DNA sequence: GCTTTTGACCTCC
RNA sequence: GGCUUUUUUG
DNA sequence: GGAGGTCAAAAGCGCAAAAAAGC
């Protein structure tokens, strides 16, 4: 290939070929005159070296190097390795109809759609626009259509909106760790130059909004479009393949909103009245006539599917709060009322959502998840939950407790001065004393922070769960844990040397107050280790995944039944303490190798070749069966495949 | 007292620790290093002089001729820095060296000189460091980082038994020279000593022992203890001492003089040792069975037979005892060989020696060094000698020798650069002692074993390599001796050394492209220490130990500031107060403590010494007399941190800031932050982008002034005086009477850079910050650079932020920003791009630049002159044309705007080769530049001539000529006037002729400048002339950018929100950023909340001063308020009295404080929350720092009060328009026919292999088949795909990927036959 | 430099 | 349009 | 005489990006 100027770009192949052919010419000319054998030996040997370097460079010894002083590429060098032909241009190859952009959150989108900048959409669907313009007759030649596309005429946007009504697009984020890394969406045109994404799915991508970038690809054929819509659409991916746990769990901001919604106060404006229904209750809150959370009595109506797949109505009065009544509107018919009457932290809310998928199928559960996200964002914004410096309540006793701990070591060191204790004895004693002091300070801090006093209706102090901002953001599980709250108020705790030894003197200060110089210094020993391990674990771990894929890439289910009785027994795993995994989850969603026999002799609890699910597992729990022998993939007999029953129940 | 620059705006600071040592020159590590490389050293130990003395003199093989070094100097550089930057030439200096050629008579006694010849020799161009510690290579600025490598010397390391199954500990000893071959001593699991050289095949150690002309007896003498036996009556008695009885079992009853001393059979006891030493008995009988396990120390032969009875290192039996008894060998020498104390290590290696005569030993060494060669004895001897004792091929350096002596417990630290027999013997002995439990291994990560190599050492090393090459060449040339035919310059060829130095400076691992987009980045780039590069670890070779932080890093390298990801802990940055030692070791200041009194004496302590003393803490509370207020204080002694009495302390830290680097020290309230978040905060702060107009940070550290002044981005007054003429581009300073030189005083000129491209396409700009006619002192700040405000570092803006969730627009990490931010242009930056068009001379006609273009409409030629170059100021867009270059076929090869980029042309630069006619556009730029330069020079001319003619008029008034007659006469007529007084007339004509001198030297500098400007530019060969165009773009913040705070809370702008929808308080002022509170606790960077609270009070003081100014209240009550604000605090070190300030200064300071009082905070002596509350109380603000707010959309009061305050925000260098692109159908790669990659090339993305797995996991096969065949490379089928889409039919054709066919042919290109099969 | 694995030479029984 | 070298982000 | 022990050589060690230079 020629560059600017008279010089030409030459590859390593040309140089080696030229060298070998020139040497062949030289030897064939020298052989014609019958030179002495001493000459021909060296020429033949070094021609052998030339051909050796041609087929593979550096294998035998010193490699041929060019002006760069680095070994030249060869045929064997151009096949093997990451830069070779296979792994760079056959298993994965650059594509057209693709684009890149920066992620940005959008709350107003529904679950099954994502944003798209106008320019990206136009550039991607330019081939589609040309055809539609010809059909409507706005331009006859493709050149004319190309001319009117670049002008951004008023008709161009209309025709683009028409042609992208239900054209799904693909979204992925490198690295694509699990199969949820690529998802389909239905684009909607927006302004700006960033791609808008639905918050709920951000957990699946493991993507946060700190500059992470997305890539978009566009399907072309009808087969591709239908394949995307029926397989890779977001609404069809709510259970992870790794395990049955849901993958659309609300998190962070939404959880705090729901938590602040459903939490009673011992006294509040408009407390102790009776309301007709949830529709009326919303009228009071907006008018400011009653507090968002104050205990009242409301008439509510719930439906149950207890009949033969039919809903039956019932009505009564329940003692709940205004906020819970407001939340009750979005819950669909099937769910009971007791599911929305607690504090509704992170762990509860997901569970509640999951129950919907157990009863109401798919469309109600996705609509319900979307409504949950909307309501959570709205009532979290209206709440105005903020963190200030005064929120970090430092326990009062803490200070004096440290003094006591000091006194303790003031004695133990003396024992070393008298020689009655060794280095190990003193070390373990001070370690235990400091750990006990840490536990005491943490418990005192939590006990002081978690409760507060407020005057009730009759003018007496009453202890209620505190409304402090940090406690609300910790207890609800929205973000953080008790360890971080320990780190803010109480002592930081014992810190470790690089090798693993524990420093005898702990960091007595917390983040709210100052840290003197050496405490901050010894605190960085652990953090550097954590960062180094995090940086160097991604190289080793990802590579391992590759080795797993190439071993297991030949496995596809091909036959319904293999017809073998061989299997493996399954028992709850126990080390001598509590059960690490009960019998329920290990056997769930498999097939019985042999019929399950009752503890009563010769009774058939479970017929052979029957899938296990919730309706059969609870039968085992009531009957208290010890262990069951289930069919497994490792024993299936079909060749070049796996028995359909042997694999068990698809977790997705 | 203050200088007049900081009197403009005094920044209040907290802090209770008095300063003892102020911050040094931040760049001293770099600049002061290179000064050792070019200054003349009379001692000949540094830089060029030392390099020269180590190769010279050079003598011929016959010895009749030699060449000697005399002296050297560095010539004046041809250009200055700016001319080199514009022209693209390396700022360098020529090298002049005086060489001496001496000839000897072959027929005369040695030393008889035939002739001498002296002549300076050109040696090449040496790059020279600019004023700011940078280098200029090709119009760019490159800076050399400092390497950190293993100190030359000897180390003992233990592998902890990992490599063996049993886990037995193995010890090895290594000698690392500064230049030459290594040496390793190792122990095998079989417990034998082996030696290896240069990581080659392991060899038995004793081979080297005899290679130094040592017999076996001498070796056993050196490495073991003797036991003597005397033949008494039928007995072999021995002399015994208690000390040699350690760890032994009494095989028989130990007794002497007929009294039993020790029991028989069991182990020895200490009480028996005591009683035996009390008895003081030496000689004792021993039976025969005890001698059955001992080894004879020396050789024994018979005088009569003359045959070897028994050689050394051989076991003995009763029969050998019989021969030695009958032969008269009364004295028997054996080895002590106590396994628990003196193991038989050397003896076992002796038992596996292949040979003993040293001849086959040298042969084995020679074979091991180079396999498959004739083992010539002289060749082997020469190989060994020049391998470990040649002066040139091996050198241990001064520091290596010092470390070697210190490790081996020697005393003298001066020695030779080569080893010796005794040194190797001592190393071996210490290795044995380490094996015996005695001593302790060394630690690699200890900062005492690692040294800092600066630019000077590396430049010296490259220069020496070049000098070795050129001296080999000149020796070869001198071998062909000539009868003084040549001059001592032809034999010296400067091309090798010049090329070597140039390539090291230009293309190397450590010569990095300086990333100067704000002063902090370039300062912390000049102060970087890297463990990579030549002679160091690689990116992967490093384990988990080098990365981790060591307890000796305190005060020498910042523990919290380092790049994150693939190389962490390898690029750690130097601390603040740390400076390099003379040998090259890091050391820090400390204060001496005597008798419990802390003086102001400052001692610099290196790593090793830090392990001997007791060091107190920086913020150790102190009295007014230096006595520690408690008798118990926190201290650290040896990596530990424990309590101590007041009397055992020796040193205390100079200041609390000495632990972190500059980047970390710029972070306020660092003491309330996690390590991870502080790390990321510093790393992002390093990447800010300059703002259109800079604003001071309200809450800083207080060393912004030092950081800004130290970096060379702000013009600083060389000499104090009064400002005379001020302009947007030039500043003129008149020096005071005292500071001017005795002659040619004149004035000083500063020229300011305006909108020149940086190295990351940002704008470097300078705006004067002084008015006309005000005094300035030395060292003040006259012109603020990029991101600098009144000589104070200012990276980003300060914004009114509130922490509250807001309808999800700030869901995870995003930021919601109001429109009032973009309306005021507080974040719009300037980006400058560069485009280049070259004109070469190929075939089919050379490349010609003109306005003649075919097949182009007049729209493309409207924005072109008749010379073919766009006008300055055209609003060019994408796809337009800039430089019309054509080649006859006519080929349209003219330069075009890259697609997708707009801008405004601000500058065009044309370079022409010498001896080429310049087109009219180059003529215009040339004449305009000459006109501006002559304008400047004639301005200095006018000033200087006015001065000299004022002197002339002063002379003429005294001469007798009346002043009025002088004034009426024309300027130049004053010289021709006659003066009655002779000397006055003489003085008049003399001034008229130094008038002539001054004007003539102005004329010759005129002609020199004109010639230089007309002088053709040096270009690459084959190039006629080149042209360059600059483009200017203004970028505004739009949804998708990257903004971040200083404490690590980064994020992405979500949605620009109309001003009427933002939350507002009772006063009606909206908040223009709405952050997210949920990110505080889990991230646990609680510093940002405290900074917000402190900033909120900072504007509180600012608003009140604004209220007084509007009402124009009297200065007396205003001066009252300002003083009360400064005095607030408990035991604040800074005391400011406004009584001394005059009314004008107070008023100017007040109107300069209108936007808020700056508040400083030292890094670890920060202001507590109590004085924060106190300062908030000074205004009318709530103490809790939580006001109520009202929702913009609804007008409803938010139930819980939220936080409002002012937070410093930077806009990172990550913009969407630089990252968003998409492709439908573009170019294609030529080989594999896959689409290109990269935004600049308009290519598509990479459907990665992981994406292929994930798309396989679904049932989705058709989409994957699309990705593989139709959209990528089926060149026959992908065209049909395009035609089908336009027709409305959505269908494909599978085909077969073209990339697979290539591989087929490629496999067939070898001897492998691969082919398909039938259908 | 880590680590593994596999091949090939020495050698102890 | 291939390779080399770094730097940076995720 | 050979099966076991010990020493020597080859092959691998995330992925996406961007930015520059230089060849
Ligand atoms: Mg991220
Ligand atoms: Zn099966």
């Amino acid at each position: 290939v020629p560059l600017d100027g008279g010089r030409f770009a030459t590859s390593d192949l040309n140089d080696l070929y030229r060298r070998v052919i020139n040497r062949n010419n030289r030897l064939k000319r020298l052989l014609d005159l019958a030179a002495p054998d001493i000459i021909v030996r060296n020429e033949k040997r070094m021609l052998q070296e030339a051909v050796d370097a041609l087929l593979d460079n550096g294998r035998r010894g010193r490699a041929i190097t060019g002006s760069n002083k680095r070994p030249l590429k060869s045929l064997a060098d151009m096949i093997k390795g990451k830069q070779g032909r296979f792994r760079q241009n056959l298993l994965g190859k650059r594509v057209d109809y693709s684009g890149r952009s920066v992620i940005t959150v959008g709350p107003y989108l529904r679950l099954h759609q994502c944003g798209l900048p106008k320019k990206m959409a136009l550039e991607l669907f330019k081939p589609f626009i040309y055809g539609k313009l010809e059909l409507r007759g706005l331009a006859t030649t493709i050149k004319a259509a190309k001319k009117m596309v670049e002008r951004e005429e008023a008709v161009v946007w209309d025709i683009l909106d028409e042609v992208i009504r239900e054209h799904p697009v693909l979204l992925n984020r490198a690295p694509t760790l699990h199969r949820l890394g690529i998802q389909a969406f239905e684009p909607v045109l927006i302004e700006g130059k960033a791609i808008q994404l639905h918050p709920l799915v951000c957990a699946a991508y493991n993507a946060d909004f700190d500059g992470d970038q997305m890539a978009v690809h566009v399907p072309l054929t009808l087969e591709a479009q239908l394949e995307a819509r029926a397989l890779m659409m977001s609404t069809n991916n709510i259970l992870s393949p790794a395990n049955g746990e849901p993958i659309i769990v609300p998190s962070q901001d939404v959880v705090l909103g729901l938590y602040y919604m459903t939490r009673d106060c011992v006294n509040a404006k408009g407390e102790g009245m009776v309301l007709t229904g949830p529709k009326e209750a919303e009228r009071l809150y907006r008018s400011g006539l009653a507090s968002l959370h104050a205990r009242v009595k409301v008439r509510i109506t719930e439906y149950e599917k207890d009949a033969n797949g039919e809903l039956v109505a019932k009505t009564s009065l329940k003692d709940t709060t205004v906020g819970r009544a407001i939340l009750w509107m979005i819950v669909p018919k099937g769910l009971p009322y007791s599911i929305v009457n607690q504090a509704l932290g992170k762990k509860a809310i997901s569970k509640m959502l999951n129950t919907c998928y157990r009863i109401l199928g798919l469309k109600p559960t996705v609509i319900f998840a979307d409504q949950i996200m909307y309501t959570g964002f709205a009532y979290a914004a209206r709440s105005g939950a903020s963190v200030g410096i005064d929120d970090m309540v430092i326990p009062e006793k803490k200070h004096e407790i440290i003094s006591e701990a000091e006194a303790e070591v003031a004695e133990i060191q003396e024992q070393f001065q008298s020689g009655l204790v060794t280095a190990g004895e003193r070390y373990n004693k001070v370690i235990d004393i400091w750990a006990a002091a840490n536990d005491r300070v943490s418990k005192a801090m939590m006990d002081n922070l978690q409760t507060e006093t407020v005057i009730n209706r009759d003018g007496q102090e009453e202890k209620q769960v505190s409304f402090n901002s940090i406690y609300m953001m910790a207890d609800s599980g929205a973000r953080g844990s008790a360890a971080q709250i320990r780190q803010l108020a109480g002592m930081r705790g014992l810190m470790a040397k690089p090798d693993g030894s524990i420093i005898e003197t702990p960091i007595t200060a917390n983040f709210r107050e100052g840290l003197n110089v050496l405490q901050y210094f010894i605190s960085t020993h652990g953090a550097r280790k954590g960062l180094a391990d995090t940086a160097l674990k991604t190289a080793n771990s990802g590579y391992l995944t590759r080795r797993l894929v190439d071993v297991a890439q030949d496995l596809v289910v091909t036959e319904d039944d293999c017809g073998t009785h061989e299997g493996i027994m399954m028992t709850p795993v126990i080390e001598g303490g509590d059960v690490k995994e009960p019998l329920r989850d290990r056997v769930l969603g498999r097939v019985t190798a042999e019929d399950v026999l009752k503890p009563g002799t010769a009774d058939i609890l479970v017929p052979r070749n029957t899938l296990l699910h919730e309706q059969w597992c609870d039968l085992l729990e009531e009957n208290s069966v010890d262990a069951v022998k289930v069919r497994s993939v490792v024993s299936c007999d079909t060749d070049f495949g796996v028995c359909a029953h042997c694999y068990g129940r698809d977790l997705a | 007292v203050y200088s007049y620059t900081e009197k403009k705006r005094i920044r209040k600071d907290f802090g209770k620790r008095p300063q003892v040592l102020d911050v040094p020159y931040l760049l001293s590590i770099q600049l002061d290093s290179f000064q050792k490389f070019i200054e003349q050293d009379p001692e000949g130990q540094y830089g060029l002089e030392a390099a020269f003395r180590s190769v010279f003199p050079i003598q011929s093989y016959s010895g009749n001729s030699e060449l000697q070094y005399v002296s050297y100097r560095l010539g004046e550089p041809v250009f200055d820095v700016q001319e080199c930057q514009i022209r693209g030439v390396t700022y360098s200096a020529p090298l002049r060296v005086k060489l001496r050629l001496v000839i000897y008579e072959r027929e005369a006694p040695e030393g008889t000189v035939k002739d001498i010849k002296e002549q300076e020799v050109y040696m090449g161009e040496i790059p020279l460091m600019t004023d700011n510690g940078t280098f200029v290579i090709n119009g760019t600025e490159r800076v050399i980082v400092s390497q950190l490598h293993r100190s030359p010397g000897v180390f003992f390391d233990s592998d902890k038994g990992k490599t063996h199954s049993s886990g037995k500990v193995l010890y090895n000893a290594r000698i690392i020279p500064y230049r030459g071959s290594w040496l390793d001593f190792e122990f095998d699991p079989k417990d034998n000593l082996f030696v290896r050289i240069d990581r080659r095949r392991k060899l038995p150690a004793t081979i080297i022992l005899r290679a130094l002309n040592y017999t076996t007896e001498q070796i056993l003498d050196l490495f073991f203890e003797k036991v003597i036996f005397e033949i008494r009556d039928n007995k072999l008695q021995m002399e015994l001492v208690p000390e040699r009885l350690r760890g032994e079992t009494a095989s028989f009853d130990i007794e002497a003089n007929g009294k039993v001393y020790v029991e028989k059979g069991r182990r020895i006891t200490a009480r028996h040792i005591r009683q035996l030493e009390k008895d003081d008995v030496k000689l004792i009988e021993v039976p025969v069975e005890y001698i059955a396990g001992k080894v004879v120390a020396k050789d024994y032969i018979d005088e009569s037979t003359g045959e070897l009875i028994c050689a050394a290192n051989m076991e003995l039996s009763l029969d050998l005892l019989a021969k030695l008894s009958q032969s008269g060998h009364k004295r028997i020498e054996t080895l002590f060989t106590n396994d628990l104390d003196h193991g038989p290590y050397i003896s076992e290696t002796l038992r596996v020696d292949p040979t003993n005569d040293r001849l086959s030993a040298l042969v084995e060494i020679y074979r091991m060094m180079r396999p498959g060669e004739p083992p010539t004895r002289e060749a082997a001897e020469s190989l060994f000698e020049n391998l470990f004792f040649s002066e040139d091929r091996y050198d241990l350096s001064a520091v290596g020798r010092m470390k070697f002596n210190r490790s081996l417990l020697r005393e003298e630290i001066e020695g030779s650069g080569i080893l010796s027999k005794d040194d190797i013997i001592d190393v071996m002995k210490k290795l044995i002692d380490i094996r015996n439990g005695k001593g302790e291994v060394d630690d690699i990560d200890h900062l005492g074993n690692r040294r800092i190599r600066s630019v000077g050492e590396m430049a010296e090393n490259q220069f020496r390599v070049g000098l070795v090459r050129v001296e080999r060449a000149v020796k070869e040339r001198l071998s062909l001796g000539d009868l003084d035919t040549l001059m001592p310059q032809d034999m010296i060829n400067a091309k090798p050394i010049s090329a070597a130095v140039k390539e090291f400076f230009g293309s190397s691992q450590l010569s990095q492209f300086m990333d100067q987009n704000n002063p902090l980045s370039e300062i912390t780039h000049k102060r970087r220490i890297s463990a990579l590069g030549p002679g160091g670890l690689t990116r992967e070779r490093a384990g988990f130990e080098v990365r981790d932080v060591h307890p000796t890093h305190y005060g020498r390298v910042c523990p919290i500031e380092t790049p994150e990801g693939p190389n962490i802990g390898l690029i750690n940055s130097l601390s603040v107060y740390a400076q390099t030692n003379e040998y090259g070791f890091l050391e820090t200041p400390y204060r001496k403590v005597t008798d419990g009194v802390v003086t102001d004496e400052i001692h610099y302590l290196s790593a090793i010494e830090e392990g001997n003393y007791v060091i107190a803490q920086a913020n150790s509370n102190l009295d007014e007399e230096g006595h520690f207020v408690e008798d118990l204080v926190t201290c650290r002694s040896k990596g530990e941190s424990s309590l101590f009495s007041r009397d055992q302390v020796d040193y205390m830290d100079v200041s609390t800031q000495q632990v972190v680097s500059v980047g970390a020290s710029l972070i306020p309230f660092l003491e309330h932050d996690d390590a991870n978040r502080a790390l990321m905060g510093a790393n992002m702060q390093r990447q800010a982008v300059p703002t259109l107009r800079a604003d001071k940070p309200l809450v800083g550290t207080g060393m912004e002034r030092a950081v800004a002044v130290d970096s060379g981005v702000t013009a600083v007054a060389k000499r104090g005086g009064v400002v005379q003429y001020v302009d947007a581009s030039r500043i003129v300073i008149k020096v005071n009477e005292d500071e001017m030189y005795p002659g040619e005083a004149g004035i000083d000129i500063y020229n300011l850079t305006k909108y020149t491209r940086s190295n990351q396409n940002t704008c470097i700009n300078q705006m004067p910050c002084v008015s006309l006619g005000e005094p300035v002192e030395r060292g003040d700040v006259l012109a603020d650079g990029p991101s600098t405000d009144l000589g104070e570092l200012a990276l980003g803006q300060n914004m009114r932020v509130a922490f509250m969730p807001w309808n999800g627009y700030n869901f995870e990490d995003s930021i919601l920003v109001s429109e009032r931010v973009v309306q005021e242009d507080r974040f719009t930056t300037i980006h400058i791009q560069e485009l280049a068009c070259v004109s070469r001379d190929t075939k089919l006609g050379p490349e010609e630049i003109t306005a003649d273009i075919p097949n182009v409409g007049e729209a493309a030629l409207s924005k072109l002159d008749e010379s073919g170059i766009v006008y300055i100021g055209a609003e060019v867009t994408g796809g337009d044309i800039l430089v019309g270059k054509v080649t006859p076929k006519v080929k349209d090869s003219s330069l075009r705007v890259p697609n997708g980029v707009s801008g405004t042309v601000i500058d065009v630069q044309v370079f022409t080769r010498d001896g080429v006619e310049k087109d009219k556009r180059a003529l215009e730029i040339e004449e305009m530049q000459l006109k501006q330069a002559k304008k400047d020079l004639s301005e200095e001319l006018q000033i200087l001539e006015a001065g000299l003619f004022s002197r002339i008029r002063a002379v003429l008034v005294a001469g007798g000529v009346e002043a009025e007659k002088l004034d009426k006469l024309p300027r130049d007529r004053w010289l021709e006037l006659g003066l009655t007084d002779e000397e006055k007339q003489n003085q008049l004509e003399q001034l008229a002729e130094q008038y002539d001198e001054l004007k003539h030297e102005f004329e010759k500098k005129l002609e020199a400048k004109r010639r230089k400007i007309t002088q053709g530019d040096d270009l690459a060969p084959g190039v006629l002339k080149i042209v360059k165009v600059y483009l200017a773009v203004k970028r505004r913040i739009q949804p998708g950018d990257k903004m971040a705070g200083r404490h690590g809370n980064k994020g992405v702008i979500s949605k620009i929100n109309p001003i009427e929808d933002m939350p507002y308080d009772e006063n009606g002022t909206p908040v223009d950023i709405v952050l997210n509170p949920l990110g505080v606790p889990s991230r646990m960077n609680i510093g940002q909340i405290l900074e917000t609270h402190l900033g909120m009070a900072a504007k509180g003081i600012g608003d009140k001063i604004n209220a007084m100014l509007k009402q124009q209240q009297e200065v007396a009550k205003l001066r009252e308020f300002i003083q009360r604000a400064y005095d607030l605090g408990a035991d604040v070190r800074q005391k400011v009295d406004l009584s001394t300030f005059s009314d004008e200064e107070v008023m100017r300071l007040a109107e300069n404080l209108r936007k808020g009082m700056p508040i400083a905070t030292p890094v670890f002596d920060g202001a507590k929350e109590a004085e924060i509350k106190e300062l908030l109380k000074l205004g009318d603000l709530p103490t809790s720092g939580q006001i109520r707010l009202y929702d913009g959309r609804t007008g409803e009061q938010f139930e819980r009060p939220v936080t409002v305050g002012y937070m410093y925000m930077l806009k990172l260098n990550h913009l969407v328009d630089d990252k968003m692109h998409a492709r439908s159908t573009g170019s294609y790669s030529l080989v594999t026919q896959q689409p290109l990659g990269g935004k600049a090339q308009f290519g598509g993305q990479r459907f990665g292999e992981m994406e292929v797995w994930a798309l396989e996991a679904y049932g989705a096969a058709y989409t994957l088949q699309e990705m593989l065949t139709v959209k990528s490379d089926d060149v026959n089928g992908r065209t049909k795909m395009y035609k089908n889409i336009v027709d409305g039919n959505h269908q494909m054709e599978p085909g077969m990927p073209e990339s697979f066919n290539v591989l087929l042919k490629e496999i067939r290109s070898l001897g492998i036959n691969i082919e398909l099969e039938d259908e």
